[PDB]
């Protein structure tokens, strides 16, 4: 999983 | 709180300006014109993909 920024 | 999706692939590496690693994400349910650069410190679990994605190049 990632964070999307 | 801070939303998390699924990633499909790294398929890139590069050092930012301050020194930090920077990974290229390919989202999984998305294709390529959506992939982005993320700072190393943005994924979660994602050491058996840096893995592949190491292997690769
Ligand atoms: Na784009």
């Amino acid at each position: 999983f990632a964070f999307k920024a | 709180g801070e939303e998390l999706y699924e990633v499909e692939r790294i398929v890139d590496k590069r050092k930012n300006k301050k020194g930090k690693t920077e990974y290229l994400v390919r989202w999984k349910g998305y294709d390529s014109e959506d992939d982005t650069w993320e700072p190393e410190q943005h994924l979660v679990n994602c050491e058996e993909y840096i893995h592949d994605f190491n292997r690769r190049h």
